């Protein structure tokens, strides 16, 4: 913002937003299917318990 | 007593319902999200 008009800088920070919008999808992606590999192991454990 | 114990309370069939609300919720959300306009002029195609 500090050195160039709205109507341009606007399009720069969509860019910036929406690619850092992806990589949180992208942890967020991750933490899932470990999530799920847990879930598994957990009811493994639950069953030898 | 195992029929009316079912339907005494509500929470006895929680994961079927689960499972019809998540998919339910999932379609609603996808079929909302198309109204974003992802920085552009606007949400319809025809006219742009």
């Amino acid at each position: 913002f500090s050195r160039l008009d709205k109507v341009e800088a606007e399009v720069q920070i969509d860019r910036l937003i929406t690619g850092r919008l992806q990589s949180l999808q992208t942890y967020v992606t991750q933490q899932l299917i470990r999530a799920a590999e847990i879930r598994a192991s957990a009811n493994l454990a639950a069953t030898k318990m | 007593k195992i029929q009316d114990s079912l339907s005494s309370t509500a929470s006895a069939l929680g994961k079927l319902q689960d499972v019809v609300n998540h998919n339910a919720q999932a379609l609603n959300t996808l079929v909302k999200q198309l109204s974003s306009k992802f920085g552009a002029i606007s949400s319809v195609l025809n006219d742009i």
